[PDB]
RNA sequence: GACCUCAAAUCAGGUAGGACUACCCGCUGAACUUAAGCAUAUCAAUAAGCGGAGGAAAAGAAACCAACAGGGAUUGCCUCAGUAGCGGCGAGUGAAGCGGCAAAAGCUCAAAUUUGAAAUCUGGCGUCUUUGGCGUCCGAGUUGUAAUUUGAAGAAGGUAUCUUUGGGCCCGGCUCUUGUCUAUGUUCCUUGGAACAGGACGUCACAGAGGGUGAGAAUCCCGUGCGAUGAGAUGACCCGGGUCUGUGUAAAGUUCCUUCGACGAGUCGAGUUGUUUGGGAAUGCAGCUCUAAGUGGGUGGUAAAUUCCAUCUAAAGCUAAAUAUUGGCGAGAGACCGAUAGCGAACAAGUACAGUGAUGGAAAGAUGAAAAGAACUUUGAAAAGAGAGUGAAAAAGUACGUGAAAUUGUUGAAAGGGAAGGGCUUGAGAUCAGACUUGGUACCGGGCCAG
RNA sequence: GCCUAGACCGAGGACUGCGGUUUUUACCUAGGAUGUUGGCAUAAUGAUCUUAAGUCGCCCGUCUUGAAACACGGACCAAGGAGUCUAACGUCUAUGCGAGUGUUUGGGUGUAAAACCCGUACGCGUAAUGAAAGUGAACGAAGGUGGGGGCCCAUUAGGGUGCACCAUCGACCGAUCCUGAUGUGUUCGGAUGGAUUUGAGUAAGAGCAUAGCUGUUGGGACCCGAAAGAUGGUGAACUAUGCCUG
RNA sequence: GGCGAAAGACUAAUCGAACCAUCUAGUAGCUGGUUCCUGCCGAAGUUUCCCUCAGGAUAGCAGAAGCUCGUAUCAGUUUUAU
RNA sequence: UGCUGUAAAGCUGGGUCGAACGGCCUCUAGUGCAGAUCUUGGUGGUAGUAGCAAAUAUUCAAAUGAGAACUUUGAAGACUGAAGUGGGGAAAGGUUCCAUGUCAACAGCAGUUGGACAUGGGUUAGUCGAUCCUAAGAGAUGGGGAAGCUCCGUUUCAACGUGC
RNA sequence: AAACUUUCAACAACGGAUCUCUUGGUUCUCGCAUCGAUGAAGAACGCAGCGAAAUGCGAUACGUAAUAUGAAUUGCAGAUAUUCGUGAAUCAUCGAAUCUUUGAACGCACAUUGCGCCCUCUGGUAUUCCGGAGGGCAUGCCUGUUUGAGCGUCGU
């Protein structure tokens, strides 16, 4: 609200906080990103390195849907098991009856290998998997099943 | 409280509709309550005031005066009673304008139309 | 005009933008009016449902394959499986799409099942129908009554079967095979015919 | 304001050398308007400084959970008699709060009957407070459809409306509300806690379903009532308790004696 | 005597133009400005100019999007996304597919021998039950008017014998306009010119919104709220029923078999030029040159040849809704402005007035409840004054609500040798203030200034 | 050590302390003034206004190294008169929920632009890195060393445990350089081990949303101010020149 | 654009490019102004870069908000040694 | 008239006046002026001041009238001096014309007077003009351009008489 | 010492601030689709018992008809105007009319109240000349009718 602004406090003081010498003017230094290579180089080269120039190749008509592949790590994998049956599955899963985790159905494209799994066999269904993620799943007696 | 979306609570709209009202609308706007005697006689609570009606003034400095209406001065939103005058210093006398809501009708001027109006309103005559 | 450490902004306000400002002050009014329009439209044709029955289709785009949604209309082959002519289906509240095709079997079966459920719940009136029967039906909401259902993710328990080749290696080999498919066949063609 | 207000002239500055300020001036002649200044916010008949626009922000988003928090806090305040009195309600003849009334109040249809119920339950003094509070508004608001001001009366909350809403419309200051839709503007008017609330028994029983408890889920999806950051709000008793008083040192004087 | 082409008529009957501006479809088209200069760029495919509409317009039933397990006319919102990209790669700029919703609606021709029958249509005349029907005569039309088909198909021959039936009229409903009808104090006291104020006792309330009336009126008036009851229109293109004809060898629909299956050209496409686009060895548009084909043609966002694949089906046409709306018409509102504000204009305001002209363009709201707008006498040439009078008030007199300041007159007090004003301090003159307390029972006791 | 002359001040408000005289749980000059007397209350006493005297006092505002300036604006008075709103952002703070978070495009509902209710998607966050194809975060109590509040055991000193944060040596993921096993569409694959390299990374999540002040950019952009440039119109009643008729 | 026995003359008191409305609140590193009180803290005219020299950015100087701790190790100073 | 606050300001006595308004907790903004050759309106000093001096020039008496340097009449003295200060017209104005009444404003003194103000009256055509003709020139039309507003063409690439 | 000047107070001025309102403005929302050759929008000039404007109207002129309604209008005047009624006032409603001179503007022309032609009736001894009344005569284009043109062309 306007009653909290310093405009109210500057009433009665000549320059409104803008100085007597500098004399707040319209656009000293230009408009927008003017002079980024000339008189604003000392700002851009310090706080925005990399600003000027071209790097890499162009990609005409990029469709972002081609690259949809959300990641899930191993340490978060068991959140996808039904919460009502998570405690039962941990104690009862074995090589004959292991939980099936459909990562794609939950919105994920690749399983990554960060963290530690429960020492419980799991059947993990995924479009993609990292090398370490599959080794850790196979080490707790589980398996990775590729889907499409 | 009002509910209809066809009804306006605007003060300016109400005042403009009041002051620009036609003569015909002013006739209804200038209604007077019946006395208790005529209310029991005709079973009607209020009627638009008319020329040969007779009234009792119940408000103002002329409260308690009785007379017969000489003219419903619809342009001035007022009625003129027969002998309720104001004598000027030069001897000439002028009527005293009274709003119909400040009187009670004591005797109705009746014809076919007043009788039909009274019957419409659920009254008897 | 460039100053202290701050993100570089892209505010596109260099045209006469104030001549083209649209403030939706009528959001609530349009909501109420759109609601009255639905009310009158339903009252006009009761007890026939307002909404035509719509099919269930997969969504395109590897990002949206997992999802299923309502499509435009049932295909000519799907209606043919239930025995309904395309021109007749439009008069009994069934949407028709001549553009969609049925390459696979799963969606075809799902929509044939939808058509059979709808046709089993359908009651057509005629001249022999008395107003007592007509008044006995309420205006059903077809979209809610026949909703689109996501096929469930696989859950529960199953035996663990471990192939000798890892899934990561399978992905790597599939990529390599695709990448060099064109040049390995060219090396093959130029070699078999010469030898 | 109008987009072109103060800008419907063809005025141009006279320039310098004519012994007048450089503000634009109306051209032509033969009228008193000719030669007068224009366009400037300091000029009579110019446009105002920074003219008001319709695309100002008028509505404000509030997180839905925090709004529900505020609703619950307002309902809890209505059972504290000190807050209801400080709120300004004439509730001194009501034995206990919450004030719960039998469900026959829901089936009252006449205003006379509803006022009789309000008198019987001891709520009519607050209604009389509303009646004797009516005043003409101070300032120009009376020119804009806000001619009169009055206090707020009780809020009556029901579960079924079998005529109670219409029986109570005409009574000045009284507000009705379904227990299903309770809001802050009715529960804490002026942002002041402690509304006088009359519950019918049905509404008072529905409260536990509407907002949930430790044994009942709220009908509100995924909603639970908030937890306080303190469990015992009676801090003086905590301080003056055996557990605390058994580890403190003896207290010094309330005021140090002046020594020099 | 026909036909073709071309004329004329105050020939019979029609039609067009012009206006309006907010939104809509196109053409044409800047510069200021930003880039701290400036030319490409930006402003902007904007303003100005020109043509053309409607209640919406436009678009629209894929020569689409995609690359998936595929979606499926058009339009809009949210998102995609300040992203891919474009850009003296600088300043800047900048979409689309998917996804969630609003709304949903589909279709028509050309290309076919009716050929055992131009089956079609305008007009004249007559007639009637007249947005038209019937009869009849000219004319149009074979250089092609009807029926039949539109790619989702479909046609021509067989089929299982299966499924359905058109229109003209009368009363209703619904929809629209519109008439009539409605609760409760003007009870008592006080103030006031006036009660609508305050106090007392009440009443109605599905009505305590708003306005009027001599001051803040739920209950005085109009209304408000709640319903009740009539009248008249209008709807191929809304449905609830009757009704006479149902010419039902007529029309149409479905399944299966066989042979077929016409599908738009100076167009597509290519080159070049200009412009434009996010479209980058070229996105759309346009000019000129070249100029096709029939499983052909287009598209598949990097130019080219070779081989595949996918997906549609151009060069012809119609179509509600969701969308827009500083105009027109009818309404309801606001944490808006309150007469130097708010539209320029609250008023005989686009007025008075100015300019040859295009154009430019003000100022200006309020006596009082009621004119009761001051009879009469007197001084004066008169304007006026003084008496009187009306009024609650003339400290309201149509120079009229209140009536500030600058500035001015009179009266009273004071001061004054080439400015005046100011601070500090005290004197003098004036004004204000307090403890004899809310004092205690002649005494007790207290306040102030001082030794 | 003693005697003696003046001035200014009296803050505080039961007691509590340190000392002193000891005659004594007493008294004092020792943690800030009391006693007594007169006068007055129709009044001395105080405050303000005007004025006289003494002393000091240049005209404000502004630009400026420097203004009373022979620098600029200001004859006087009233009323109006200038950092705003919005889009997108940085820091900080408050609040709700928290590995999530955001109801308000829309739908439901309504005492109807309110309040109340609902969920699919989507946004941002939960993973980075590389131009890209692509790959993608535990040797170990999520490591070692030196500090570290608090807690624990003790008993001053001492020992233990040590979150946040800091310095330091490592480890993990992506890019870069090297090495190059078993195998093969024999040119692919890339085990394994190295490198004063490199990243806006990991190493028991911290974010999302609303609001506020301040700061930033685009906008008329704190207010008033050009000389100019463009588009579309109106003028030869003055005047310049030709023509026609007097 | 006109018109000019030519002065850049004249083209309605307007001419080294008329008048009128609009674009347009055109842009200004430049001049002027910028409205209440008290309290606390309190500068700079210097560095580097810039068609930079009446202007900016950058560092410095200043305020605000704090946060982690509680005598650790600091100083516009001396002494001793070097 | 006093009181409170360092202050921004707040409260109060008396007078005027006539219809609404305030304290407290919060919300919100088109929220505070001495300046901007600021804007609009109003008002001063200057100041009863500069000034009201071109165009030869006025005077006596009577009438009227409240009032006469300025009106009317009479008597004089003058001037324009026919290239007029005379008698008419064109352009332009528009009732200013005439009679009667009238003096608040206007006639930079005055006013009984007036082109002022008010109320009425007044402009008569076969022959005077317009109207008709053509002049420089303007401009429709079959048409040819131009996206078009429109441009070009008039001895106009035309089947052109509303013939005698 | 007066006068004069200056300060203050009182009353009176000047002037129009302040305060209080408000048939206006401004903004938002909701609903609706209806200009014109059947002559629009706009312009000029007129019209009332007594009117300059504004408002309305068009020689039927502050209006005619019709429907509704039910006693006024009002500043003054006034009826051969009205009251238990075909009846006061009424842009109340509105479906029938009137609608000057114009204007896209239409016989031609227009700085003119200028100039024709056709039909019917009518006055002046009149088919011609002069007068009056009513009704007509624009352009582009379409369909049709009628009258035609061309060795363009068929046949006889
Ligand atoms: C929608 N606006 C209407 C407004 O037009 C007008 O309506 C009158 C209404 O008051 C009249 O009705 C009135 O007058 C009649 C009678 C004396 O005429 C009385 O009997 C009746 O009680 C009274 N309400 C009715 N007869 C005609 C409507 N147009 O009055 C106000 C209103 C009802 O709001
Ligand atoms: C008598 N002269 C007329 C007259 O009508 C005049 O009226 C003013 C009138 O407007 C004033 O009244 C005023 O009232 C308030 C207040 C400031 O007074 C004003 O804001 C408002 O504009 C105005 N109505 C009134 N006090 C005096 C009359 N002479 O206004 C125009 C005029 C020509 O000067
Ligand atoms: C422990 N030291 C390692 C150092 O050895 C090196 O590891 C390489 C690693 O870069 C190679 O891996 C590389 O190449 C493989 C590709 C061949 O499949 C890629 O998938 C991978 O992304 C890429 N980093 C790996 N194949 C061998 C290791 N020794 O990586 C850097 C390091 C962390 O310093
Ligand atoms: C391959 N040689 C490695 C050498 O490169 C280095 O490893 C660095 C390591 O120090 C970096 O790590 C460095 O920077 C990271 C930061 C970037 O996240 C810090 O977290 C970390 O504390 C810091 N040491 C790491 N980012 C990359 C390794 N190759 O460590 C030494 C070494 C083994 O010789
Ligand atoms: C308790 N275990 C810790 C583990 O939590 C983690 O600690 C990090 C620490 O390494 C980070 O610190 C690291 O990265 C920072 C960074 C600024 O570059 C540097 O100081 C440096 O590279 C390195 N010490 C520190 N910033 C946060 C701790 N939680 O790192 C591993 C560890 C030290 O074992
Ligand atoms: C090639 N076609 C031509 C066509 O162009 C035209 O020719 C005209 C001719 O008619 C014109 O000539 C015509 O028009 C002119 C007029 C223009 O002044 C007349 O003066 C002249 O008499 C007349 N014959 C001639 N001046 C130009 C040709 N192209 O007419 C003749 C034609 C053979 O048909
Ligand atoms: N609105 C701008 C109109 C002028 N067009 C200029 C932009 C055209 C883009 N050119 C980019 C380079 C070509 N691909």
């Amino acid at each position: 609200p306007t009653r909290l602004t310093k405009t109210r406090k500057h009433r009665g003081n000549v320059s409104a906080g803008k100085g007597r010498i500098g004399k707040h003017r319209k656009h000293p230094g230009g408009r927008g990103k003017a002079g980024g290579q000339h008189h604003h180089r000392t700002n851009l080269d310090k706080y925005h390195p990399g600003y000027f120039g071209k790097v890499g190749m162009r990609y005409f008509h990029k469709q972002q849907n081609h690259f949809w592949r959300p990641e899930i790590n191993l340490d978060k994998l068991w959140t996808l098991v039904d919460s009502e049956k998570k405690d039962e599955y941990l104690s009862k899963s074995s090589a004959s009856a292991a939980p099936v985790i459909d990562t794609l159905a939950h919105g994920y494209g690749k399983v990554l290998g960060k963290g530690r799994l429960p020492e419980v066999p799991v059947i993990v269904k995924a479009r993609f998997v990292s090398k370490l993620a599959e080794e850790k799943i196979r080490a707790v007696g589980g398996v990775v099943e590729l889907v499409a | 409280a009002k509910i209809s979306q066809d009804v306006s609570s605007s003060r300016s709209k109400a005042r403009k509709a009041y002051f620009t009202a036609s003569s015909v609308e002013r006739r209804v706007l200038l209604s007077a309550p019946l006395s208790k005697e005529l209310r029991q006689q005709y079973n009607v609570k209020s009627l638009p005031i008319r020329q040969n009606d007779e009234v009792l003034v119940v408000r103002g400095s002329k409260k308690g005066s009785e007379g017969k209406v000489n003219s419903v001065y619809r342009l001035k939103f007022a009625i003129q009673v027969d002998k309720l005058q104001k004598e000027k210093s030069n001897g000439a006398s002028v009527p005293i304008n009274i709003h119909p809501s400040k009187v009670v009708i004591t005797k109705l001027h009746l014809d076919k139309d007043r009788k039909a109006l009274i019957q419409r309103k659920g009254g008897k005559a | 005009a460039i100053s202290k450490n701050l993100p570089l902004l892209n505010n596109h306000f260099r045209k006469h933008w104030q001549e083209r400002v649209r403030v939706h002050f009528d959001q609530a009014g349009k909501k109420a009016s759109r609601r009255q329009s639905r009310l009158r439209k339903a009252a006009k044709i009761a007890p026939r449902p307002i909404d035509a029955l719509r099919p269930v289709v997969r969504a395109p785009t590897v990002k949206y394959n997992r999802k299923v949604r309502a499509g435009r209309g049932f295909t000519l082959a799907e209606l043919k499986a239930v025995g309904i002519a395309p021109k007749y289906a439009r008069t009994i509240g069934i949407s028709v799409d001549h553009r969609r095709q049925n390459k696979s079997q799963e969606t075809f079966d799902a929509n044939v099942a939808r058509l059979q459920e709808y046709k089993s719940k359908l009651v057509i009136f005629d001249k022999k129908t008395k107003a007592s029967e007509v008044a006995s039906f309420e205006q059903v909401d077809v979209s809610a009554t026949f909703p689109v259902e996501q096929p469930a993710p696989e859950s529960g328990l199953r035996a663990v079967e471990v192939p000798e080749q890892t899934a990561y290696r399978t992905l790597r080999l599939a990529r390599n095979e695709k990448k060099y498919k064109g040049i390995r066949e060219k090396r093959a063609k130029e070699k078999a015919e010469a030898e | 304001v109008a987009e072109n207000a103060g800008h419907q002239t063809s005025a141009e500055s006279w320039g310098t050398g004519r012994a007048v300020a450089r503000i634009p001036r109306v051209g032509g002649g033969g009228t008193h308007r000719s030669g007068q200044a224009a366009f400037g916010n300091m000029c009579r008949g110019g446009r105002m400084f920074a003219p008001t626009k319709t695309w100002r922000r008028w509505n404000v988003k509030v997180n839905h959970n925090e709004k529900r928090y505020a609703t619950a806090s307002a309902i809890a305040a209505s059972a504290v008699t000190s807050l209801v009195l400080a709120r300004g309600h004439r509730v001194e003849q009501v034995k206990e709060l919450p004030l719960v009334v039998s469900n026959e109040f829901e089936s009252v249809t006449k205003t006379k009957d509803a006022v009789a119920v309000l008198k019987a339950v001891g709520a009519h003094k607050d209604v009389v407070k509303v009646i004797k509070s009516k005043k003409l508004r101070a300032g120009k608001g009376k020119l804009r459809g806000r001619r009169f001001t009055q206090r707020r009366g009780p809020l009556v909350v029901y579960a079924q409306d079998n005529g109670i809403v219409k029986a109570l419309r005409n009574v000045p200051g009284v507000e009705t509300a379904s227990v299903k839709h309770l809001g802050l503007l009715q529960l804490a008017p002026g942002a002041h806690l402690g509304r006088f609330i009359i519950w019918t028994q049905g509404a008072f029983e529905s409260l536990d379903s509407v907002y949930g408890s430790d044994s009942t889920k709220s009908i509100k999806s995924g909603y639970t009532l908030p937890s306080n950051i303190i469990s015992n709000t009676d801090v003086t008793r905590l301080i003056n308790s055996a557990e605390v008083q058994a580890v403190v040192r003896p207290a010094g004087e309330k005021t140090q004696k002046k020594s020099h």
